[PDB]
């Protein structure tokens, strides 16, 4: 398989059919990112309580 | 089901010996009616070389 664009990459497994396909991409997958609101001072200062052991 | 390029390669399909499958696979491109929708439309290449079409 060969593509006319470099924004689209194409590979072929075993069993395809010959032809020409006209791809239009409308949206791209994203991933959820969650950030703590309360910025801290150091990456070793304790965050959870020290009363509990697990 | 995809055919080759050009307008001399439009398909007219029929299923003989079966009825459910014929309800599934049956198209007629002369009248543009059948049991199968048409995603792509056949065309010919048109170009112009030194003023000859």
């Amino acid at each position: 398989a060969s593509s006319t664009t470099e924004d689209l990459k194409v590979s072929t497994t075993a069993g395809a059919a010959a032809g020409t396909y006209k791809i239009n991409v409308t949206q791209l997958a994203a991933a959820q990112s969650l950030a703590t609101k309360t910025t801290f001072a150091t990456t070793k200062e304790q965050l959870g309580d020290t009363s509990v052991t697990s | 089901l995809t055919a080759n390029s050009g307008t001399d390669n439009t398909m007219k399909i029929t299923v003989e010996g079966d009825t459910k499958l014929n309800d599934l696979l049956a198209y007629d491109s002369t009248t543009n009616t059948g049991n199968m929708q048409e995603l792509v439309k056949a065309e010919n290449a048109k170009l112009n070389v030194n003023g000859i079409d």
